[PDB]
Formats: C-alpha cells, structure tokens, sequence
C-alpha cells in the first residue's frame, strides 16, 4: 500500500535526524573549519619565509598534503550531512497543486540555499566557462595540487629547465594553494551559518508544507 | 488562465469557476434521501465532533416547513445563508398562495437565486448543494439543487464526498415503495458503502415524512437500531 | 489574448467569447424539428440515464404554451432560465394582446434578452440554443435562437452536437407537406445518421401540433414504433 | 495567484481570502467562556499595557445589553465596528419584539452582516471573531461568530491565538453545571495552559450572568483571588 | 504583491495599505497632551517656518468647540478635512442632544468615518491621526484616533514622529493630578527628549482647559517661560 | 509601481499621483502677490505670445468678484474650470449670506472640491494651483490653494516655475505695510530674480485692491513704468 | 506605461491621452478664419472626393445659428456630435435669455462638455477641435475649442494639419480691419502656404458675416474667383 | 483504428508496471546503494592507509574496479527503471488544450523531477562548461578511472619520471575516485527517495490528467 | 533550544563588528590601495624606460614580485573583511514570507553589491568564456605573472629562440602586468567606496529587516 511506503520513507528520514545534523554543524563543524583555517594561515607564512632551489622540487610538502587532506575530509562530511537535510526536505514535498504553494515555496527556497552550499562544497577545477562566482576548490584540492605541482616538477627535473620564474612559480603554487584553502574555509563558514539560520527559522513550514483544518469551513 | 472569472468561457466552452464551486461542494460530508410508499426520508452522515458543541446546531438536516425540509453540503456559511433563503421563500410562497402548494417552486426560488451568482462579475457563487424533500398537493418530492442552480427531481440521490458511490449503489439496488423501515436500512447500507476502509459508520441523523403527517426526526436511539 | 472579454473585437473582427458560448451549445445532445402539412413537430435525443431520475424532469422539449413549445441544448442552468423567460414573455404577450398572436415576437423577446448579454462587460452570455415551434394566426412556425440572439425561421433544423450532420441530411432529403407520421420517420432517420458507429439510438422524445389542435407528446410506446 | 480576490475559488474550491481573515483573527489575544448551572461566563486574557491607558477602554468584553454580552479578537477597528452593530441590532430587535427575546437572531444579524462581505468584490471581510453569551427566554446561551459568518452554539469555547489549546483542554476537562466559582477556576486553568513557557498569566477580565440576574464584571481583586 | 489594494489581506493577515497610512502619519511633527487635576492640555511642536505665513493658519491645535479641541499629524489636506468633519459632527451632536454631552461619540463619528475608508476599494484612507481633548459631563477626556479608526482613551499620549519617544518618557515619568503648570513643564520635557541631537526646541503651541472653563491658548510669551 | 493610482500609498506613505499633479503645476508661468498697508496686489508673468490672440483671454489674473480675485498656474483646462467654480461658489456664498463675508470659505469651497479628487479612483486631480486675494469684513487676504487642496493664508507668495526663487527672495526682503507702489516694485524685483540668464522680463499683468475700493488692473503703460 | 488612462499623470505631469486626442485632431484637413472690419469669416480646405457624395453633407463649416457658425477637424463622428451639442446649447441659451446674447458662453457650454471627458475614467475625450465665429451684442467673435476644452478668443487662427504653417503665416502677415474681399484673399494665401509641394489648392468652402447681417456661404463660383 | 493503437500503448505500459518499479526502488535499490556506499567507505580508508611506489603503477586495483563496476551496473538499472516511469507518464499526456492543464502540469513537474534524476544518473566527465551543479560521475566511472590512471601510469613507467607529486597524484586518483563514488551514492539515495515521494503522492493525477463528468453540466 | 542558537550566532557576529570593518575600509584600506597604485605607477615607467636582452630573461624582477605580493595580500584582507559583512547580514535574514519583504529586498541588494566586490576581488585568469566584464586579475596575480613569464623564459633560454618579438613580449609582460595592477586598484577603490556608501545608508534595515508593533493594531 502506497501510504505505507510514504510513511516508511518519512519515518526513516525525520526532523530529529535533520536537527541533529544542524546541531553538529552548529558546534563541531565550525571549530573544525576554524582549526583547518589556522593551519592554512601558519603553513602560508611557513612557505612565505623561504627560498627554493632544486631540492624542493624533489620532495612533496607533506605538511601541505595533510592540510589539504583535512580540508578534503571536511568537505566530504559537510556534503553528506547536507544531502541528509536535502532528503529530509525532499521527502515531504506535497502534492503538486496550482494553489496553496506558500509553504512549498519555503521548501524550494531552502533547497536552493543548500544547492549553493553544495555547489561550493563539491569540487571543481578552474573551468573557465562560468561567468558567475568561480568556485573555491572543493573536493579535488589535493588532486589539483599534485597535478599543477607535478607539471612544474617535470619541467624542473627533466636535463632540467633554466627559468628562475619556473622555480618561483613552484613556490607560488605552494603558498597560493594554502591561500585558496583559507579563502574556501572562510566562505564555507559563511555559507554554513546562513544555512543554519534558514533551517532554524523555517523548519515548521519545512516539515508541514501546509496545515489542514478544512472541517471548520467545509461540512 | 481562464479559471479566474465567473463570466469567461474556455475555448471548449466551460465555466471552471462554477465547476470549482461544485468541487467545493465535494469536500462536504455525504447526505442522501429517497421517497417511498407515501413519503420521503433523508439521511445525513456526521463524523461526531466536540462534545462542547450543542448537537442542536450541527444538524445538516433542517426543517424549512412542517411539510418541507432539506440538507446541505459544502461551505458552512453559504449553507446557512441558503437554508435561510429557503425558509423565507417558503414563507413568501405560503403567504401569496395561502399554503406551500408545490415544493417545486420553493426549489425554483432557491435555484434562480443560486443561478444568478454564476453569471455576474464581482460575485462568487454558492459552494453548497441542497437536497429538498417533502409532501405537497402532489405527494412525495425530492430535489437536488447544485451550485449552478440546476434542479432535478429524483426518486433517490445523495450529495457530498460520497455522492458517486451512494448513487452508484442506489442505481443498482433501490426499489421503490418500500415500507419506511426497509427503505431506511437500504439507505444506511448505501451510506455505509461510501466510506473508506477502516472507517466505522457513526450515528447519522435521519428524518422522514409520510402523506398526511408532519416531519419527525428519529432520535439517536431510534437511529441506533439500524447500526 | 482577446478571447477574455465579451466586449473586445479581434483584428479580424470576431467575438471569440460569443463563439465559445456557441461551442458550449455544441456539447449538448441533438434535437431537431420541422413543419409539415398543417403543423410542426420536434424530436430530441436522450441518452437514457439513472432510473432514480423522474423522467418528467429530463425532457428537453418543454411546453411554453398550449400552442407554443421549444427545446434547448447546452448549459442546463441557463437552459432552464431561458425556458422560464420564454414562458413569462409568452404570458406578457398574451395579456397585452389577448392571445399569443404571433410566435415570432415571443422569439424576439427571448432573442433580445440573449443578445444583450453579448454586449456588456461583467456579464457572460447564455450557452444555450433554443428551437421554437408552434401554431399562430399564420400557421406552422419554426425558429432557432442561438447564443448571440440570432433568430431565423426555418422549415427544418437541429441543434446540438449532431446539428451539422442532421441539417446535412435534411438538406438533401427533406420534402415539405409530409403527412405527420412520414415526417416523423424522416426525422428519426435524420437523428440516426448523426450518431457515431456502434451507438444505438435509444428512445427520443417527440411531440407535435396540427392546425386547430393543441400539442401532444408521443408517449414512449408510440415512440417505440418508429425504432 | 488566487488569494487576491474575495470572489474567486481555488481548484480545490477554497476561499483563501476568507481564510486569511480567519488568520487575522488568530493574532488576537485569547478569550473564552462557558455556560454552567443557571448561567454563562466569559474570560478574556489581557497582557497589561501602558498605565496611561484608561482601563475602561481596553476591555475585550463588552455589554451589548443588560442581558447579552460578548468579546472579540482580531482587528481592533473592525472589532469596535462589530460590537457597535451588535448593540444597534439588539436595539432594533428589542423595539420590534418588546424585549431581546432570543439571543440567537441578534447573533444572526451580526452573522449575516459579516457573511455578506465574504461574497462581494470591492469589500474585504471583517477580521474579527465574536463570542456572544447571555440569558434569554430559553436560558444560558453561548455562540461564536467567525469572519465567514458561521455561528455555532456551544457549551464552552475560546477564540484568539490560544483557541486550539483552550478548546483542547475543555474538550477533555469540562463538565457542565458547575457552581459559578468552580467553573471560573476551570476556565482559568484552561486559559493558563494556552500560554507559552515562562509567561505568567496576568489579571484577566471575567464576567458572568445567572438566570434572573443582570451581568456583573468581577473587579480586579475578585479576579485576583483565582490567580 | 499585496500592498496595492486596501481590501486584500496578507497570508499573515495584515492590511499593509492601512499600515502605510499609519506610516504617513509618522512623517508629521510631534504633538502630545494629557489630563491633570480638573482638566487636560495639549502640546504641539512646530518647526518655525516662513515669516510670510500668517501664524493663525499653521496651528496644529484647533478648537472644535468651546469645550472640545484637537490636534493632527500627517497629510495636511486630509488633516484639514478631518478637523472639518469633527466640527460638523460636533454641531450635529450638539443640535440633536442640546449640548455636546460626551466627547466620546464625537470621536466615534470621526472614528467610523475614518474606519469606513479602510474597507472599500476605490478609496484610500486618511493618513492623519487625531488627539481629541476636552471637558464633558464626565470631565477631562483624551482620545487618539488613528488612520484605521481605532480610538482609545488615555491619560497621556503623543502622535507624530516622536510618538514612541514621548510615550516612552511619559510611561516612566507621568504622575496624574499635577497642577496645570507642573504638568505643562513635564510635557515640555517629554517633547524635548524626542528631538535629535543638536536640535533646539523652538516655541510650541500649548493650550488647556479646566473644569467649568473654556479653552485658552497660551500665547507665545506665556509659552516662552517654559523654554 | 505605485505611482499609477490616486488611491495607493507608498511604503514610505506618499501619494505620488498627487505629487505629479503638483509637478504639473510647476510647468506653469510664475505669478505672485502680497498684502500691504490696506490692501493686496497680484503680479503675473506672461511671456508674450501671438498678436492674433486677443489679450483679453490670456490674463492669468481673473476677477471672481468686485472684491475677490485670483490667479492660476498649470493645466489651462483645469485652470479655467477652477476659476469658474470659484465664481459660482462666490455667488452661492453671496446669496446665502447677503454678501461675500469672508474670502476664506470661498477658498474652502474650492479647496474641498480640489481635495475630493485626490481620494477617489476613476478621477484625476486638478493640476492647477490658485492664489486668492481680496478684501473682506476682516481686511486684506491672501491664500494659496494647491492640487491636494491645502490652503494657507500668507502675507506673500508665488506659484509656478519660479515659486521657490520668488518666495526665497520675499523670505529675505519683504517688509509689510509698504505703500502700494513700493510694494509693487519689490514684487517686480522678486519676479525678475526668478528668470534665467539672458531672459528679459516682458510686461506682466498686475492688479490690486485697497480697503473700501474695488479692484483695478494696471493697464500696460502703468505697468510699463516699473520696467 | 502611462499613456493608457485618461486619469494618470506622468512624473513630468503630462496627460498623454489628452495629447493623443490633440494628435488625432492634427490628422484633419486645415480650416481657418479671422475677423475684419465689422465681421468675421471662415475658410476650410476640402480635398474633393467622390462625385457620388452629396456636397451638402461634406461641409466642414456648419451654421449653429443665423448669427453663430463653426468648423471642425478630427474624428468625423465626434465632430458631428459636437456640432449637434453646439446647436442644442445655442437653443437653450437663446430660450433662457431671449437671444444668443454672447457667443462666449455657447463656447463655454461646448468647452465644459469637452473638458469633462478629459477627467473621468471609462470615457475617452473628443478628438475634434472647433473654431466658432459670429456676431453678438459685442461684435465679431472668433474662438477655438480644443480637445482638452481650452478656449481662447483670437483675431485669426487655423486648426488641422496645416495649423502651425497657417498661424505662422498670419503671425507675420495679418493686419486687422481689412475690407472683406482683401481679408479673404489673405486667408487664401495663408491656406495655400500650408500645403505640400505639388499639391494644388482645390476649391475651399468660405463663408462670412458682417455686423447687422446674417451669414452667407460663398458658392463655388464666388469661391472660384480667388483661385 | 487510432483508438486501438492508443489503447495498445496504454495496456502495454500501465500503472501497475510503474508501481512495481516504485516498489523495487523502495526496497532493493536503496540497500544496494547503501552496500556499494559502505564498500566505497572501506576502500577509501584502505587506500588512505598506504604509501605507494613504482609497483602500484604496474597493477590496477581490482577491488576498486569491482566497486566501480557495481556502481555502474546500479546506475544502468536505475536509469532503465526510470525510463519505464517516463514512458508510463508520457503515453498518457492528453490532448493539448489551452485550458484544463491542471493535471497536465502535475505530469510536467513529475517528468521534470525524473529528468533531474536521470541527468545525475547518466554519466558525464568534467565538462567545464556548465555553471550549474557538476554531475557526480555516473555511467562512465570505470572509463574515467582507467583514463586518468593510465595517463599517470604512462608518465611513471615511460625511462620514467621523477616527480614524487606524480606518485602521490596516482594515490590521490585512487582515493579520490572512491570518494566520488560515495558522494554520488549519497546523492542518488536523496534523489530516488524524492522521486518515490512525488510518484506516490501524484499518481492519481498522473494516470488521470483530467476527470470528465460533463454530462452533469452539459445536456 | 533554537532561540538560544540563533541568539548565539547573532551575539557572535554583530553590527559593531561589521561597522568596525567599515571604519577600517574607510581609512586604512583606501590609502593602502593608493600606495600600491603609486608603486605600480612608478614600476611601470621603470620598465618602460628600458631595453632588454638575454640577461633579463635570467632573473625575475623582485620589485615587481613585491608589488604583486602587496596587491595579493590586500585582496586577501579585503575579501575576508567582506565575508565578515556577508555573514553579519546573512545571519539576520528573517523568516521567509510572501509578504513583508521590503527590508528583505534591501538585504538582498546589499548582498548583491558585496557579491560584485568579491567577484572582482577573487582571482581569475583570462577565462575567455564570459561575455560580461573581464575580471582584473585578483588573487592569482603573482601566479599568472610567473606562468606567463616562465613560458617566454623557456622559449628564450632553451639553444634559445631568435624572435625579437619574443624578447619585446617579455618586456610587455612586465610593463603590462604592472598596468593591470594599477587598473585593478582603481576599480577596487571604486567598488569599496560604493559598498561603504550602501552600508552606511542601509544598516538600519540591514539589522532590522522588519519592525514589529502589531500590538497597536491587533488586540
């Protein structure tokens, strides 16, 4: 029976599960973002107060690898926890009518906000196709790091090249990707706190898309 | 883009606003009635509500005369305004002709009133359907008046959310001139077969009239017999 | 973007709202009639419905006088309002002139009434067409009044969903001054050839008048002969 | 796109404008009342405001007669206009019948007045609900009149923002024929359990009537007992 | 998309057009008043304008009677029309009852007039609030009538752009039955604490009445004392 | 999206349609006037037009009585309709009171007339401002009536496109009780300093009244002196 | 987005609907006239049309009295309605005053009539301008009444498509008190210099009046002289 | 005859076939998604707790190949079962009128939702052209895996390269594509449960786009 | 409790924090932009009055490196301070209703302006995909500099090339990127002063999206 399946979905993904995700974002996620941001701050100046030679092109900076890995794991956890709230809202989208869509529009707005959070949490290279906001790195940070570094390492090792700007470009890759990490963590803090605001103000209309007491008017 | 005004036809030629009023009737609880050997009855389902409500004022069946009575379904505000207009027109008919001679043009007054609001802008129609029943100079009568004003005299009908299922039952089960009791129990079975699964038929108000007599309303324990 | 108001012409110069009312006529069941040697008849198809319905109040043919009668097709609410206005105007004509002298301006009263609502905003027209027929000081008469108000006196017509097929048949088969029976059977064949394949013509109401006589309605078994 | 006019139904068949007036009632403070052994009372919450305000003109309870009285909730402008119309209709009723014979059609005058504005364009309805109470030829009475005009006679109700919680309490706690004091304290507990956490019930206006007596309003220190 | 018509509610249930008229009141200059031991006063701020203007016709305070007077804030056109209607209704009340017996229903006439325009389409409301004050058979009176028509009798209030700050001051400072002078100086301090920084309070018009006496307006040098 | 209807406020609370009528006044040519020692004058700029035009019918100054006169600026059609209504109301005031006793309520009739059209839909307001001036029982008078209806009695003003510059001049130069000639020359300098650079002041119509005398209009050569 | 209603100002403060009616005047053929030594004439261009047309009913010049006459330009339907209203108002003026005493308020009746439709919604204005001319108690008169209602008395003007070029010619060539013939030929040259290159001036209708005489219309061969 | 062909289509693809697909998604598809997600979770940490050399560039990780193959087969089955419901709805789109489209709009909305499900089930590489949500991999996961891995394997084997960032990039390819698998399974769970909600609430209007009882009003 | 969390967010990011950021932009940021602009002006003419050979392709211009680094640090600080104001506005977006959105639209407009400032502060290469305004460089100035210079340095060093236009292209890279710096600083001055205007005019509606005194009308 159909109602049994609908009830089975809603009892599986309920409001307390969504609100537990919201509590987790409200405490732990934010201090974890801040700690990764401070690590990015420190590593940026660590790269900055240095001068490179051939030897730095022979070993990967494992500190930067760890920072990128922490950011990557954070973005994975945030995206999964966001998809949880997406499913909780999406399994309570009511019957599609041409009226009554007041609470429905609230659900569409909150889903639209979560879409922005996840489009700037999911990863993307420099696509050079979008006229909107270029996405700070996302999931594929360690991938993009190793690719863009390995190109310069190939050009430096080979005989090797003679461009000093190539060596300084390797240095700039290192400092610049830590800079991109701290930018992305700041923007993720902003977007997460916006989503927490939106949910905690709209959760009643999110769970009840419309209230029905038609027996008062219709009898 | 055409279901916004009462006065605009579709290119099919439909009045969607009138049809939406007919849909607003459909959200009301089922009520039925039929004539029999010397008289007519009415049955109305009531899902029993708050015990703080005086039962006197939740009766879907209403006496418009000692010899005419009716039942509604739909908007409760328009419902009461309509049963008021039925009473007043019954009084005017009775004063200009000495008695309520025929039930039919009481139903006509109500019908023309409800029809007029399906034609003029700045007015919405009535989202209520009415089933009149009584005894006149001719005998047992039974009408239904819909939002558009259309009246039709039957031997049995319903209105409300069940209406299709009840008229479907009566369409294959009803036989005329039943002695009152048997008729009532047939109508109870009709009302039963319109509910959804798991729902138990609570106590419905039922009332009748026979030729030469006034109305009476079966009280709840005379109703309680046919459960 | 112009078929929204009754008062706006297209750049061709059409009134799409009036035409949509004419389309709403087209969704009604076929009804025809013609004059013959001293009198006129009417035929109206009825797809037989619920046996709970008193057959007295599904008759598309209606007596506006002992000497004038008519039939409708379209919206049932507007249909009844119109046949009422026809009766009332027949009464006013009869009282100001001593008798219904000519059927034509009874049809004029109805025509001007239906025409007026095709001109003013805030009002929708009537989605009904009417076929009047009777005997006057002149003799057999037969009109059709459409939603826009246009009246035309014929020797034979139909209205409703079949109307084109029936008038197509009569346009190549009808010969005047048939003795009543033969005329009826010709009209029955006309009504037959308007249905779709597989559909069996049920029993249609048919009624007539002859010069110097009142109406009568053929009852169902006199109808049953011509099946 | 349909909640813009008072005269347009949804394809469900709803009047969202009437419902929004009912929502505007919901923003007003809670007021309740019930009948008991020979009489009826009323209770109305007041969150105490500016001491510059003369307390005489913030009373949600108002005397429409020495024997009928009521209370409102919603828009304060429409509220005052309504209690005025209640007074004037009480006067017209009393002069055409010699006394306010039955409270019911005072409530009918108010009900038809409030209903009419839920039907015509160019007018918005009243965003106020009213609870009438008093003594008539029959005895203790208690109505509620909503924005759509719907009236129902109860043994106990509330209106306002609490209304659901109060009627929920009374629905499982109210027992009739309490001696006046006990009834009042039950209603106080009802009003208490509708507030939010942390809110302390301030002093509410409460007034009553018994069979054969006029009203009186409990002054603030007789109120202060039941805190 | 709902703040365009006077007759449409929000899905919260608000009347934004009425509220925008209340906002248009807020753009007017502050005016306050209160009652005291045997009588009432009024204070009205005036930012002094062109010396070409005859000072006689910039007085926000206006005498509606020798015993009733008031002050406005908002649209100057609607303001003058309102004080005119107040005068005319005072005259009609005085002629039908022999004297202005109670100030309250003068305020009622003005209130119902201003209320009516918050309900019907094709009309905008009045963007003015009025503070009435005077002596009647009862004694010192003090009302405020807002755009929606809501009247409330106070012991002290303001209107205009300062209104919140002034009523905030009076809400924690006002003590009743001050001898006239002390009351005036309290109200002057109230008016002072509503200005913005750097603004110097110019000379405001102030007038009063005591029980058994007519009005008088303090001339500018009696005003000049309390600077 | 709100400056389309006369009856809709902005969320600030403004009436942009009324303000656009005030803007339509601003496109008219400057005209000023002031009172002096026993009397009042008026000055009106005229950029000299086609010599085919009879000079008799381009006078912005118009005699509403032998003792009241005025001048307009704005739409010439509405301007003439207004000076007509001023004349007719002067006649009605003079016949109901035996004489034009006070100029003020002639200005009130005109003001209420112009105000009313700033409130009702289906009507646009008058895009004209009027400056009345004359002698009554009190003495020299000087009003200005704007499109919204607001009237104010001054000692000096202008209207039209220059109005700000002229009232700016008078605001720092005007001294009352000048003997007529000196007053006129001051007003000429006022009118001069409102033009743009390069523009030469042509011959303006100027007229006056003194206490106990009728009007006169300075002819063009008495005007020509003060160039 | 503002040129859609007659009752809405632009934020400049213009009435584009009124101006479009003035534009609809501009599509009509040129007609002019002027006064001279004891009397006034009129000249109207006619591009000669179908010889099937009776020349009696294409005359743009029309006699409103034996002593007043006029000419139109613009919409032909509104033109005829206007010259009718001019005739009827001339008759009413003549019956209430014994004679058409002054032409000016005949022109006022027409002017106020044409003005009123530039103010109310649901009405469009008249797209016609009218040039009145005649002899009264004062002497030779010459007005022009435009769509907005504005009337101005001239010594010479035109209307129609040429109007600017003709008034430009007359503005530098016209000298008053010409003996009738010389005046006519000057006006013919004026009409000539408004055409486009290649166009030959056909025969225009011209008519005149002198002090103490009635009208006459120069017939086509008296016209043919001045070609 | 035309009506025979229309009836032949509708009797071929009916509501019980659609609802059987819905029951299959409601039970089996979801636990299969969850099992593939858990396998992705385990394989991710299995790659994570490792350090690579030249030897890992010589053999493909058959465990990861199996995980990608399971996800690919799941996406194929889900897309075919979605196309079934698409056809069931599309063969009951009524006669195109300018009125009466209340139930028609419900069909368009449900088809629009199924479009989103299938555009994020069908595969796509990093197109770098769309400004919207980048699609998690889809059908061509094993293809994209082997391509991006084979490039690095060519660069490492050849003499081979000397970039350590290239070797770590190979490691990051392995861990990152399992990460992409678990992200995509979470999003597919969300979208499938949304579609089940939409169908079980709207199926009556989906099968009957409009109800006709015009004989009551028109006679 | 929910209200405690909302209050915890708003007490964390308040109006005085936002207005302190506005004061910092009003004084210090502007003179720092102007100083970097003057340094760009001087370095541009320093490059301009020169003629290059092979020797200039062997050493990076550390003066230009310092100018680019100063601009990069400025853009980082400006973007973080902008994200602060973004969060301050975004945590006070009220309950989503279909009415009452007068103050809400003010918040959307101010956020839209800050979006423009940060889309032209965040870095982007020549994407060659957008039809709108091409973004002056942003964050990745030193990156793009070293990349585009290192390509020409590779082509010049190798034997090396013989194109004199290649050598002049290296010179044009140097002068042109300083030119891009001074253009970007001028545009950043414009956009920052616009944002300061918008905030200082709209801050009351930004903090209070709607005022509530419904007790006057509703009782």
């Amino acid at each position: 029976k159909r109602a049994a399946l609908i009830q089975n979905l809603r009892d599986s993904y309920t409001e307390t599960s969504s609100f537990a995700v919201i509590e987790e974002w409200a405490a732990g996620t934010l201090q974890e973002i801040e700690g990764i941001a401070k690590a990015a701050v420190e590593a940026h100046g660590t790269i900055r107060n240095s001068t490179y030679g051939r030897a730095q092109a022979e070993k990967s900076p494992e500190q930067l690898l760890g920072v990128l890995q922490r950011y990557q794991d954070l973005c994975h956890n945030v995206y999964c926890q966001a998809e949880t709230i997406r499913t909780v809202i999406a399994i309570r989208i009511p019957e599609h009518k041409e009226a009554d869509n007041l609470g429905v529009a609230v659900q569409h707005a909150v889903l639209k906000v979560i879409d922005e959070l996840e489009i700037k949490t999911l990863g993307s290279g420099e696509k050079s196709g979008s006229g909107g906001a270029p996405t700070p790195i996302g999931m594929y940070a360690l991938r993009e790091y190793l690719s863009a570094r390995s190109t310069v390492e190939d050009k430096l090792l080979g005989g090797g090249s003679q461009s000093p700007s190539l060596l300084l470009e390797l240095r700039q890759i290192d400092a610049d990707f830590m800079l991109k990490v701290e930018l992305a963590t700041t923007h993720l803090s902003t977007m997460v706190r916006a989503v927490i605001n939106a949910y905690l103000l709209n959760w009643k209309k999110l769970i009840q898309p419309r209230g029905g007491h038609l027996d008062v008017l219709y009898r | 883009a055409y279901d916004r005004a009462i006065t605009v036809f579709s290119p099919d030629g439909r009045l969607f606003q009138v049809e939406y009023a007919r849909e607003a009737v459909k959200k009301g609880s089922t009520a039925l009635g039929m004539k029999f050997a010397n008289g007519v009855l009415l049955i109305s389902d009531k899902k029993v509500r708050s015990r703080l409500i005086e039962q006197n004022s939740i009766e879907k069946i209403q006496l418009i005369d000692d010899y005419v009575a009716a039942v509604t379904s739909g908007l409760v505000a328009d419902a009461r305004v309509l049963v008021d207009f039925a009473r007043i027109s019954a009084q005017q008919e009775k004063v200009t002709y000495g008695s309520l001679v025929n039930i039919e043009n009481l139903v006509k007054r109500v019908a023309d009133q409800m029809q007029q609001y399906t034609q003029y802008g700045g007015v919405r129609p009535y989202g209520v359907s009415l089933i009149f029943a009584g005894i006149d100079q001719i005998g047992p009568r039974l009408f239904d008046c819909d939002p558009a004003g259309t009246i039709n005299e039957y031997k049995a009908t319903a209105i409300g959310s069940g209406k299709d299922a009840v008229v479907s039952f009566l369409e294959r089960e009803y036989k005329e001139n039943l002695p009152e009791k048997e008729a009532v129990t047939l109508g109870i079975k009709a009302l039963k077969s319109s509910l959804e699964e798991g729902e138990e038929l609570k106590a419905p108000e039922i009332a009748s009239i026979t030729v030469g007599n006034k109305y009476r309303i079966y009280d709840q324990e005379e109703v309680k017999k046919f459960l």
